[PDB]
This record gives C-alpha cells, sequence and structure tokens, in this order.
C-alpha cells in the first residue's frame, strides 16, 4: 500500500495488526485484519466443563473468503518502489495461497470440527494461561498444511473418542481422589496434633500419584503453596467419617 | 399472488438488510432467497400496462448473482445489490399496479393481469419465501377455504344512512313521534323524539327501537355506548319525507329509559347489555338492536313543568339518543377502516391512471355503495385487490 | 443514526431470542451480531448530556463476548449477557435523549451529539444489522433522496385554528353572514350562517366557502365527510372581530345543498366530490376547499314559517355545516398523530431535563407554532428527532 | 447527470487544452480521459428531440482513440481531435437541448430525455471526471441530501407587485392615507402616503407597515437600505383600486422617522435595524418587515407650514418612502439573478423550437408567475433545466 | 493562513474529483496531495471555540493514507475517502469560523485563534498546494511586498452619508442657495440648489462645488456620470441643520452648466472631464471634485419667465446636479462590494454565535463606521477575515 515501514515498539497495548486496521483505508485488508485483531477464544461453560470455543466463522470456514478477498487486493496492489521481479514473486506468491480458497475452507472447517469433537471430550476446565515453555511451531509446517490439504474428511473414530474420554476421565478423577487422600492426611495430622510432621512429604506423595510430574523439580515456593491451599480444602465425607470413628 | 408477495419480501429484506458495513451472517438467507429468486425469473419477459393511461412497459431479467465471498458487506457490495433491487421494485410496483386496476365478476380471486397469470405458472413457486403478512396469510387461508380473520380499529360496516322515520304524524309536523338516526362508518347515533312528551302515552312511556344489520359478522368487537345522540340535540329544519314541505325539531333532551343494547346473530340474541354504557363486548353478531324509552319525569320543577304542558301548542320536543362505536372488531371479511391505507391506495390508483368503470366495484369505488351491497363477487374482487395493495405498500411507501 | 438504530435493534433483539432454553440455532447469528457490537464499541470513550439538565455521563467499554458452540442456551448464558445488555442500554438510552434535546439551525439531518457524531465514523459502520422500522427506511431512503412515506392515523396537519369570517354585519351584529370554523389535529368542523335565511338573497340561495390550506402534500388519504358542523349548532356569544363588544349566534340546523369538496394540488383540481357525504378518498392534495350552500327552503310549515320572518328581527339564524375528518393519510414530512408517540417523548425529554429553547424549534416542541411555520429547516431537526425517539422507543417503555 | 457534465467537461478541456504545440505532459490525463469516453461511448446509440420543433436526430459512436506518440501536438493531431470533438459536443449540446425542453410533475428532479435516461446507467460511470462547478456541485450535494448553496448577485426572489393600500379612503379621493410600493426582482420600494399630514392623528404620528414574505429563504444577504423611495415622489394619478375612477397623488416628501426593517425567520426577528441606512446584513431570513412614520413636523417655516393646512382641501400629501436592494445573497434553492444566463438560455431554447406549454413550468418561463408560485416540483425541475443548462453553456457560445 | 487554505483546496478538490467511476489517472497527484495533509496532520490535536457561544471542540487525527491501487475509481474508495473529507471539512470550517471571531489592536494581520497559530508552525508548511483563488494570491503577494490588487463591482467605498450646506440662508428659509447630497456604498448624487435662479449672481452664474475624499484609493475605475440627480428632485420639507425648524424645497431642473468632474491623486488632478457623461475612466485616484454651475436661461418661453422671477417669493427653486456611480474598480485595500459575500459571511457568524464587540471592529461589523474610520489596524483585521471567510466559503455553502 506505499505505507512507511511500522516502528512497532515492544510492550505496546495494540498489536501491529491493531495499528495497522486503522492505519490501512482498503476495505477488505482492513476488514480481515479487524477479524484477526477480535479473533480470541470465547469462554463458554457447556455440561460444567470451562471451554475455548471458536468464532462460527472460522468453524464453518467463511473468514477464509474475507483472507482471499485481502490476498487478491494485496496481489494487484501497485507495490511503489518496490523492485519488481521481487514484487512479481511476492504477488505470485500471494495468488498461491489465494487460489487454494476451496481448499482452505475445507481445511479450516475440518480443523474447527476437529477441534470441536475432541473437545468434547475434556472434562477439566480448559484454563488458558501464557505457558512457561512454547510449543513451536513451523511456518513452513504451516503452508505445507496449507498448499498440500486435499480433499478427503479425516475425523476422529467413535473408538478413539471414547479413548480419549477414558483417558481424561481417569485422569480427573485420580486428580480429584489424590487431592482428596492429601487433604484427609493433612487434617488427620493436624487434628491429632502431629506437629513434627511435614505437610511436605504429603505434597510430594500427592504430585508423584498424579504421575505426571517429576517432583523433584517442583520450586520450593509452589510446594508451599500448594501445601498451604490443601491445607485449606474440606475434607471428604467417609475420609472424615473414618476419622471422626 | 404468493410468489408476488415473495417478491415484495425478498425486495424490501434486500433493502433493509443489505447495508453497507454490516456481516455477511445476518443477510446469508436473504441472499441465498435473492439469488433464487434471480435465477427463477432470468430469461423471462413480463408486460404490464395497457389499461386507461397506465403505461405499457416491458421488463426483461438478466442479472447475476450478488456475491457471496465477504465477511462484512462493503460500498461496491450495496451498490451491486441497489441497481438490482431498484428494478426488480419498479417491476413489483407496475405489476401491482396493473393487478389492481382489474376486475371480473367471476372467477374475481384469479390474477387478472398477465403478468401476474404467468407468474401463477410453477416454475416460479420457487420463490415462494415467508407468507407471514396478515393479508397473505389469510389469502391462503381463503385458498385453503380455512376460517379467516382481519383486525379492524373503526371499521367502515355501516352503509352511509342518515334519515328519520315518524310513527305519529300530521301535516302539520307539530306533534310529532319518532326516530331520527345516522349510521355511518362505525358510529350509531340515534335519537327518539316525541313532542307531546309521552304526556298520553300509556305509563308516560313512549317507547323507541332501532335495528341495523350488519353485511358481514363481527366478532370480538369492543364497543363504546353513550346515553346521548349528541348529533340530534339541536333545533333543526327536515325535509318532510316526500319533501314537499319542511318540519321544525326544537329538542329538549332527556335521559333514555330502560336502554338496552342486542348484539345478535342469525336472529339469536348473542350479547344483551341493559342500562350499561361505556365499554362492552360483541362476540358474535350481525344485526344490532338498541331500544330505549322517553319516560315522561314524574315529578317537576316549574321550568321543566312550563317545558312540558299537556296541550297542542308543543315548543319543546322531548328526546332521548344513543351514541354506539364499535373502536374495534375481528371481519372474516376484508373490511375498509380508519387506519389501514388499502381502499386509499386501490382507489388513487384507479384515478390516477383513469381506469374505466368495470363492471364490479362501483364508480371510483364508492365504499358506501360497495358495503351497502357487497356480494360474493364484490368481496372476492376487493379481497384481491386488497392484498395486491398490501403487497404494494410493501415497498412502495 | 443507522449505527445507533443497529445499537437499539442489537440490544433489542438481544433481550428478546436470547432466553433461557432456546436453541443455539435460533440465536447463532444474533450472537455474533452481538459480539461483533461488543468488539466495535470495546476501547471507545464517550461522553454524554451536558445541556439543560441532562447528566454528564462518561462511557467505557470492556465486555467479553459470548459463546458460540452451546446447543441450548442456559440460565449461566442469559446471566452473563444481561449485564452487557443493561450497561449498552443505559448507553443509547442516553445518546438518543442527547440527540433529541439538540438542533441545529443548518444541517438538521446531521448528527448534533458528540456522541452520535463519533459513533458516525466508519469503524463503527460494521454495526449496521439491518434497517426494518419505517423510521429508518425512510431516514435510509431520504438520504438516498428516493421518494419516501410515513403513514399516519389521524396525521396532526392543520394548526389549532377557531375563528369566523363575516361577510355581512354591522355594529348591532343582529343580522349577519359568514362561517365559523375550527380546524384541529385532523378535523375541520366548519358552518355557514345566514341570519337572514337568503330571504333576500338572488334564487334564496346563500353561497359558503372555506379554504384550508396544508402546510405538507397528504396523498393516499381517506377522508370523511358528514353534513353537520356540531360544534356550531348551540347558542354562542362570541367577541367581535375587534374584541370591542359580543355578538348572539342562535342557529337553527339546514341541511346544506349542493356541497362540493375539492382536494387541490399546487392549484389544480385532483378530487372533487359533488353531495357525497361518507368515506371518500384523496390520493394527493395540499388544499382542501368546501363550497356549501344555504337553500331557503321553498315550502314551510307554520312552525318553520314563524321561525323564518321577512322582516328585520331575527331571533334564528340559518346554519348549515360539514365536518371533515381525515382518518388516515401517507406524507413525505413527518408528522404528529394519534398512534405514534414520537413528538410526546421529544417533549417529555426537553421539559425533563429543561433544555434550553433553541434557534429552531419553538419553546416546549409546541405542535401549534411547529406545524404553523413547519420550514424545511424544521423539517429536517424533527425527522432527526423523530428518528432517535423511535430508536430510543425500541428499548425504553 | 453527472455523466453529462463530465461529458461536457473533458470536451471543454479537449478544446481548451488541446493546443497546436502544448507539450504531451499537459495532456496526459487529459488524453486519457478522452480516450475512457471514446471507449465508454462507442457502439451506442443515442436519441434526442422530437418534443415541439427540436429535430430528431441520431447519434452513433465509432470513433478512435487519440494518438498518444507527440512530444508537442501539432497540427494534424489537433484536426484529428476536433474531427471527434465536433461530433461530441453536438450530441451534448442537443442532450442538453433535449433536456431543458422538458418537464415532469412527478419526480422532476428525474432525467426526462431517452438520451439521459440512458446515460444514467452505470456502464458510463467510467465516464465521469471532476465535478467542479457550482451547479453541478450542488446537484451532487442535493443528491447526497446535503447542504445546498447558490450566490446570487441581485436575485429575483420578489415576484413583480406594484400595487397601493387605502386605509382611509373615501370616493373623492381627496384624503387618503395609506402605502404604495413596488416589489420587483430584488428591489422593494414603498412609501407610505397621508393626505392630512397626521393633523389630526394621535401624536402627529402615521404608522405604516409592509411585509414582503420572500418565497425561499435566503441567508448571507448584503442589503442596502436607503431612506426615501424615488418613485413615489412625483405627481401622479392612479385608478381606483376597483377601476372606476382615477384620483390624483401629489407627494411632499419628508423623512421617515423610526424606521424599523425586521429580517424574520419563521416569525421570529433574527436581524433587526432602528434608523440604519446604508450597507446591512440579514444573516437568515424568510420575511422583511419595514415600519415607518409619518411624524408631522413640530416646528415649521411658513413655507412649510402653508403647505399643511388643518381644513380638507389638502393639496400636497405628505409621503415618506424607503427603498430596499438585496445586492447579494445565498439561497438552497436556484433563482435567476443578474449575473447569471441560466433563465435566458432555458427560456431562449423553449421559445426558439416552440416548446408546448408543459404541465410544470408557466407558458414562455414567466419568471413572475414561476417565482409567485414556486412549488416544489417547480423546484426540481428548473433546478435540473438550470443544471443541464449550465451544462450547455460550458460548450455552446 | 496558506496550510489552511491549502487544506479547504485539498478537500474541494477532492470532494470535486474522488468520485465513484473517474480514471485513477485523473486522481493520482490529488491523492498523492491528500496523503500528505494526512500524514502531516496525524498525531496533532487541536481545539477550536471559546468564544461568543462557539462550542468548544477538541480535534485528533488518526487517519490512514489511501493506497488502493485500481484503474477506475470505486464505491468503497469514495466512501473511505468521504470519512476522512468530512472529518477534515468538520476540522476547516470551525478553525475558519474560531479565525474569523477574533480581532486584535496590535498585528491584526497575523493569526489569532490558537488553532491557526499552530498550524502557522513550520511542521505544517507540507500541505501548501496552489494558492490560486484571488485572496491568498493578494495575501501571498502583500506578504512578499508585492503590489495587491482587488478588484470589485459597484464598491462600497463611500460612507453613507445624506447632508445639505447653506451657502445663502435666512430663519425662514424662503431664499436659499446651496448644496445637498447622498453619497452611499458606490454612487454620489449631489445637488445645487439656488432660489433666486442666480437672478443677481455675477454673470447670472451660481457655482457649486462637491469634493468627496476616498479612504483608500482606487485605480483602472469605471464610473457612470449622468447630469440629473434624481434624488433631490422631488418637492421636500427638511428639517433645518440645528434641528428646530423644517423648510421646504420644490426644485425645478435645469441642465448642470460647465460640468467638470476631476479625480485628484495627493491634491494633483489625474483625470479630468468636462461636459462629458456616460461611462468614463479613472485611472488612479484618491478624491472626486465635481463642479457645477447654474446659469439662469439667458432666453425663456413665457411659462420659464413666469416660473423664475426677479422678487422675493420664489415659488420655484432652480436646481442642477450630477449622479456619479463606481460601477468597477480595483484596490489595494479589500472593500465590500455587491458582488461579493465575505463581509456579510464575517457580520452572520459573528452574530450568530453572539461574539462581543472586540477591540478593533465596530458594534455589529457596521460597514458604514468600518469605511468611515477605517485605520490601518481595521484593514489588517478585514483583511484576515475575509481571506478566512473566503477559505471557509470555498467548503461551506
Ligand atoms: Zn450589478
Amino acid at each position: 500500500f506505499g505505507m512507511q515501514r511500522m516502528h512497532y515498539r515492544n510492550g505496546d497495548p495494540q498489536t501491529p495488526f491493531q495499528i495497522a486496521e486503522q492505519q490501512i483505508q482498503n476495505f477488505q485488508v482492513a476488514n480481515w485484519l479487524h477479524f484477526v485483531n477480535n479473533n480470541y477464544f470465547r469462554q463458554v461453560v457447556i455440561d460444567g466443563v470451562l471451554n475455548q470455543v471458536l468464532n462460527d466463522n472460522i468453524r464453518n470456514g467463511h473468514v477464509i473468503n474475507q483472507l482471499m478477498e485481502a490476498l487478491m487486493q494485496l496481489s494487484r496492489q501497485q507495490f511503489p518502489t518496490m523492485p519488481v521481479d521481487y514484487k512479481r514473486s511476492i504477488q505470485r506468491g500471494i495468488l498461491l495461497l489465494s487460489n487454494r480458497l476451496g481448499q482452505l475452507v475445507d481445511l479450516t472447517r475440518l480443523l474447527a470440527y476437529s477441534y470441536e469433537t475432541l473437545m468434547a471430550c475434556v472434562t477439566m476446565n480448559m484454563q488458558h494461561v501464557q505457558t512457561l515453555t512454547t510449543e513451536k511451531l513451523q511456518l513452513t509446517s504451516v503452508t505445507s498444511l496449507c498448499m498440500l490439504i486435499g480433499n478427503a474428511t479425516v475425523i476422529p473414530s467413535p473408538q478413539t473418542l471414547f479413548h480419549y474420554y477414558n483417558v481424561n476421565v481417569n485422569f480427573h478423577s485420580n486428580y480429584n481422589e489424590r487431592i482428596n487422600d492429601a487433604v484427609a492426611i493433612i487434617t488427620a495430622a493436624n487434628r491429632l496434633n502431629l506437629y513434627q510432621k511435614k505437610m511436605k512429604a504429603i505434597v510430594e506423595d500427592f504430585l508423584k500419584r498424579l504421575h505426571i510430574f517429576d517432583v523433584a523439580v517442583a520450586p520450593d515456593d509452589q510446594m508451599y503453596r500448594l501445601r498451604d491451599r490443601l491445607r485449606l480444602l474440606p475434607v471428604e465425607v467417609r475420609r472424615l467419617d473414618i476419622f471422626n470413628l | 399472488m404468493d410468489v408476488l408477495y415473495s417478491l415484495s419480501k425478498t425486495l424490501k429484506d434486500a433493502r433493509d438488510k443489505i447495508v453497507e458495513g454490516t456481516l455477511y451472517s445476518n443477510v446469508s438467507d436473504l441472499i441465498q432467497q435473492f439469488n433464487q429468486m434471480i435465477i427463477t425469473m432470468n430469461g423471462n419477459e413480463f408486460q404490464t400496462g395497457g389499461i386507461g393511461n397506465l403505461p405499457i412497459r416491458n421488463w426483461n431479467f438478466n442479472f447475476g448473482l450478488l456475491g457471496t465471498t465477504l465477511l462484512n458487506l462493503d460500498a461496491n457490495y450495496v451498490e451491486t445489490a441497489r441497481n438490482t433491487i431498484d428494478y426488480f421494485v419498479d417491476f413489483v410496483d407496475n405489476v401491482c399496479m396493473d393487478e389492481m386496476v382489474r376486475e371480473s365478476q367471476r372467477n374475481g380471486i384469479a390474477p387478472q393481469s398477465d403478468s401476474l397469470r404467468k407468474l401463477s405458472a410453477i416454475k416460479f413457486k420457487r420463490i415462494n419465501f415467508d407468507n407471514s403478512s396478515e393479508y397473505i396469510e389469510n389469502w391462503n387461508l381463503q385458498n385453503r377455504r380455512q376460517r379467516t380473520g382481519f383486525t379492524f380499529h373503526k371499521p367502515n360496516i355501516f352503509p352511509y344512512s342518515a334519515s328519520f322515520t315518524l310513527n305519529r304524524s300530521q301535516p302539520a309536523h307539530d306533534n310529532l313521534m319518532g326516530t331520527m338516526w345516522l349510521n355511518a362508518g362505525s358510529e350509531i347515533q340515534v335519537a327518539g323524539f316525541d313532542y307531546s312528551c309521552a304526556i298520553n302515552a300509556p305509563a308516560n312511556i313512549q317507547q323507541f327501537e332501532h335495528i341495523v344489520p350488519l353485511r358481514r359478522v363481527l366478532t370480538t368487537a369492543t364497543i363504546t355506548l353513550l346515553p346521548d345522540a349528541e348529533r340530534f340535540s339541536f333545533p333543526r329544519v327536515i325535509n318532510s319525507a316526500d319533501g314537499a314541505t319542511t318540519w321544525f325539531f326544537n329538542p329538549v333532551i332527556l335521559r333514555p329509559n330502560n336502554v338496552e343494547v342486542e348484539f345478535l346473530l342469525n336472529g339469536q340474541i348473542i350479547n344483551t347489555y341493559q342500562a350499561r354504557f361505556g365499554t362492552i363486548v360483541a362476540r358474535n353478531f350481525d344485526t344490532i338492536r338498541l331500544s330505549f324509552q322517553l319516560m315522561r319525569p314524574p315529578n317537576m320543577t316549574p321550568a321543566v313543568a312550563v317545558l312540558f304542558p299537556n296541550a297542542q301548542p308543543f315548543e319543546h320536543h322531548a328526546t332521548v339518543g344513543l351514541t354506539l362505536r364499535i373502536e374495534s372488531a375481528v371481519c372474516e371479511s376484508v373490511l375498509a377502516d380508519a387506519s389501514e391505507t388499502l381502499l386509499a391506495n386501490v382507489t388513487s390508483v384507479r384515478q390516477e391512471y383513469a381506469i374505466p368503470v368495470g363492471p364490479v366495484f362501483p364508480p371510483g369505488m364508492n365504499w358506501t355503495d360497495l358495503i351497502t351491497n357487497y356480494s360474493p363477487s364484490r368481496e372476492d374482487n376487493l379481497q384481491r385487490v386488497f392484498t395486491v395493495a398490501s403487497i404494494r405498500s410493501m415497498l412502495i411507501k
């Protein structure tokens, strides 16, 4: 569009696309940028479980049409002052993805459907946090997916869905039962006045029996936070009644 | 008719919903319907007019489908859509007018214009959309031979009738007993007068009755009843019944005695109200019977005693009355009311394009004559033209 | 304006469609539109009020969207949505009031409030939804410079005016001739009186005419015409033209003969009705001419003869009359009528918040003065405030 | 109409810029526009004329694009260009005349000639160019329903009216009080006269008022006010109001005192000027109220005293006059004025081709009648024909 | 000022050239100018108003450049351009009004409003475009010290002044000799009168002189000089010099004798015309000297001889006169005139927003007072406000 390159300042509350959306006067590109900027997960509670839901436009794959409108506009854009061969390469690369409109709509709605179907089998709340360590995603791999996705619909098999659901349910129930064991033991120790009792041992056993944690690595402040939060939970009824006996 | 309504509905929704900036999800279904309409109409040719001064216009349809690949509609999309919508609205308006300006004694409910005849074909049934409007709903019900109902605010149900009946009379018109009345639109104002003030009447009571039959059965009607005919309570000079002479009416208003309003259906009393004024309800009826009495007051102060002597020279004339107004009602057949503009639309189109008087409707669509002789063929033609008028008003403000 | 209407309609549809238990397929597109509204409005600061007693309020937006994969909406969904709906309803209420309380001698159609000026930006166009209401439809059509129309039941087209014109008179006011009239809202009651009862008039006929020029061109109007001015049928004591004294009017009502009503447009007779009472139609007119007569009865019974002498002392004064009511009509300019509450809403907001009288409207939105001097600038401002009033009424009871 | 204006603009630019010797950089964009016009107009068949004596003309376009291979245009290039420019100018001229000689009561603003109707199509939108002239700019603003403004030098806002009003009179016409005026074009000239010189008037002051209601609202008007009416300051013989006889007026001119000039809008005084002559400004008005007084001079030398006796035989008649001239103003609608030639052009075309009297404009484009009854339909048609005349005046000398 | 004019010119060219369908080659350079304007104005905040009733408004600029590539502009491009154009037009309107309603005794030329003071910064110089209009041309020329020039039609150079001088007088005013003139706008009307018709004057000649200075030097002025003063050729009753009494003037017009009109610059006769009427040219002058003579006709017919006696009683008073109108002229300083609306615009804005009387201009921008005491500071402020008014009128109707 002939605009001067953006001098983006890190830590800006707005993202580069959020700036470009209000700095660009072309309707196709600006509308695509607006959708991208305000495209986030929507939180919904379904059957008592928090879910991260997608925008219906991407669930049905319609936003790919706006993406291709923007890409076509860019492809027929003038690109002032850019060397001509590089400009042609860029705009033919744009057309490479633009001419895959139907395939990319199919890819988007396939991805959305498989995400929905596999998310129906999640039992714990899908809490969204920025993790310490991130999974690396290769834009080359994304390109390969976009340029090689075909015409065959692949969906989870019913046995695969039931297996995923059983694994999630087993992990969730084990988590709750180990919480109950830890809370019962901690409460019993405090009620019997075992002052020479290290609740760090109980928390270590809890994390160990969760089976996904390398307990030797958990930081110390987090171990003590876990102890503090376990000390505050009410005891389960059966365990408490046995303790009362 | 249903196809014409669907064209109007689709165009109206196109104008209302295909607006710059709106999400395509708001108009996805509307665009599907619009493209279906374009596909169905493309390649067909129509002719409208040729009657009176209505110009003969030829219509051809070759339009591209509206785009479907867009997240939010923009200026180009709306301009492209409006270019097609304007032509379609013009065509629908001409079809509606050409249908309204035509009538037939037999088969009056069938399409009369060549364009609507053509749209009656099966190839066009794909454009049907949703028949939600009241008039199209009743059109479909009448086509299926079901019960229909139109809701009217002040239905124009009473043929205009301003008259009087003299039960006691003489050439001099100085000792008269009788009734006056005006029935117009939804108001019946009736008065009963006695010049003697029932001096010689049995029990000093004069009975008055007034029967108003309606050409259609009204149901679920709310009526205001008041105890005075305000229109017949001032001095009047009235032409005699045969027009030979004129007589004088100097009323003095007394309260109506033993008021009774009966709403009857096929001669059976359905509702009866005695000495109740204000808002009343008639659930089902085709005739109204208002009965009241002039009772000479038994006790009178000197002024009233002076007013009412017991001898011939009656200078004041005792008068009682009732005023009845149908504020709202429901009727199976289409009537004219004080809130809808369908009668006005039909009459205006006919007058503007100077349509020669046909065989069904009266000259100038005179509603008085229409309701006075609301025969079944007139009912069919009137329902057709009113439905077309509503379809047109859907698009033309 | 379209954006404000879209905000209000989105909130109305949120209140209606989004209910516990409903299928998500019933409300998916509305949920998308609601989320689009939230996205567009988030991060914008608005200010409302600051004129008269209308409080200054600051509006900030940071809300969360709504889920889009449920099967049936539950109580949690509605509870989460209702908070945002309440805040946005309050915002739209205040924006509409701020726009209604403002005028402009020039650029009457343009937004006048700061909030609406901000909403007129292009980033907000993504909230446009659909413009279905009559007022928003006419707003869009007028902006595009297309034929428009508002439908009014009993349009408030005649500024209040009760007066009398004397064509024969003298200081004693004992032998008069002329007309009385009341024009009010949608009704014209005119009476023509002659004290001599056309004793010496040529052919014993006295002609009366009454011309009412409307301030706006009404079209497709249905009228009711009755042969009596009941408002001028009783004895009166009336101040003279200059207020110097009073005169006595003692009417005796005769029928008006040779009644003819002409509805004219720019001096050309569009409709003309001769001796036709009841429901009539006028398709296009800006002037109503009434022409009636008082014919002295050629034959009289003794009472009538006694009350109509040929010498000077005229105890009873012959009177004829016409009552003409416009039940419904169509106007390209916005008017007040008996069914809509837009004038009431604008007046109520201005009165409640003690808005200073501006350079356009009369104080207190006095309809008599406004319709008397209904200039183009006033038409623009009135249409703007009425459109805002209807937008607000979509949400506020 | 924007397309017709763009055709005229590009042809004018070609005539004024495609000159022998001019660099090609001075006509690069113009040649691109000209070739765009040729491409768009190639293969389209138009027809003009048929009304009155305007000949029927058929127009075909099969031209070749102008060359672009010359550094400086030479004689051959200019001749080749002129060959096609002449034909295009002739087509535009005939389209403009055919559009000027037509009118329509309904939708008078819409194109009336077949050629302009066809040019209104979408395919011709490519020939749009720049809309910089005042009339086309106002046309576009009015279509968008934005502000419109025309600046007039001596606007012809007052219909011709030369008359007099007598407030005191008798058959002998020897003791008259009243006011005589001439409103014409942009000048009001009024004079209040009294034959008795306020000998018996209260406080020896006689009041005179003159209200001139304009048919359109003027703004930012520069006006000149002068304290005498030269037109009513010489002896004359005037016909009576009824024309039965003639009466003698022998003015002696005094200074008007308590001069007040009110420029009112909707009956509200917008500007007021008391005892101030020369250049004044009226920012927004639609009525002019001129109030002045004849004050009997309290002190008079014998020569003055002899003029005004206290008895009947008044030989000299005291007169006081005002003269108001609108030098410049701004109006939203179109008016004839002293500098513009549009009214002359339209009238000239109609007279030359003997266009029969249509249903909108008065015969012979009589401006007095047009501005006397300047109805909205006449305003639309007049704006249309004036815009077309301006478009034609940039091609035809 | 130059930057403000550049903004206005850019916006006007954007509104006139950026239209749907136009070739992008027709607007390439204009679009580059538009983008330069947006880039320069982005990130700057402005405030206007705060004087009188002009509302305080704050302006921010965050608009993006126009960069879409196409051959012909479409609806999307026009809409995106129009949003920014609307906002900038509003900003320019308010800045122009804020500058127009302000004054300064010292440094009148310099910007007064804070918005214009900011725009006078160097960082805004990147929006200059072309300064073509007459007023901005003269502004730049004055800044460069080159000679300016404003061409006026009927310049308003004479302050209104109606007066008389009595060179010979008596308390009875029976026998008067003197002059009587009205200078207003562009017209001088002078008349010498002698009641004795120069019976005893030397050579039977009376000489009258009239010297009219000008507050500014006019150049290349075309003037019409006619031999009679219409205004002073009628019977008059005129209050005396001290206002104590009134005297009678009963003129009989004779041809002015030995007419000599001289246009002088610094007391040196620059132009002179003796006994020549019609159109004359004064190339450069600051005062006008009109000399004329009343010569007693050496030969008289009996009627004339009776008209002019040698005794005292003088019933008819010999009068000669001249009229001189400046049709067009050129001045180095700004002036009002009959063809421009700048004075009207400034006065209208000040009146509308109730701007308190400032230290420079007289109350209500009274042109008579302005041109009477046309001080250097007043000239500076007047030129500033007139230039701003021209810039504003480039965008506002
Ligand atoms: Zn002039």
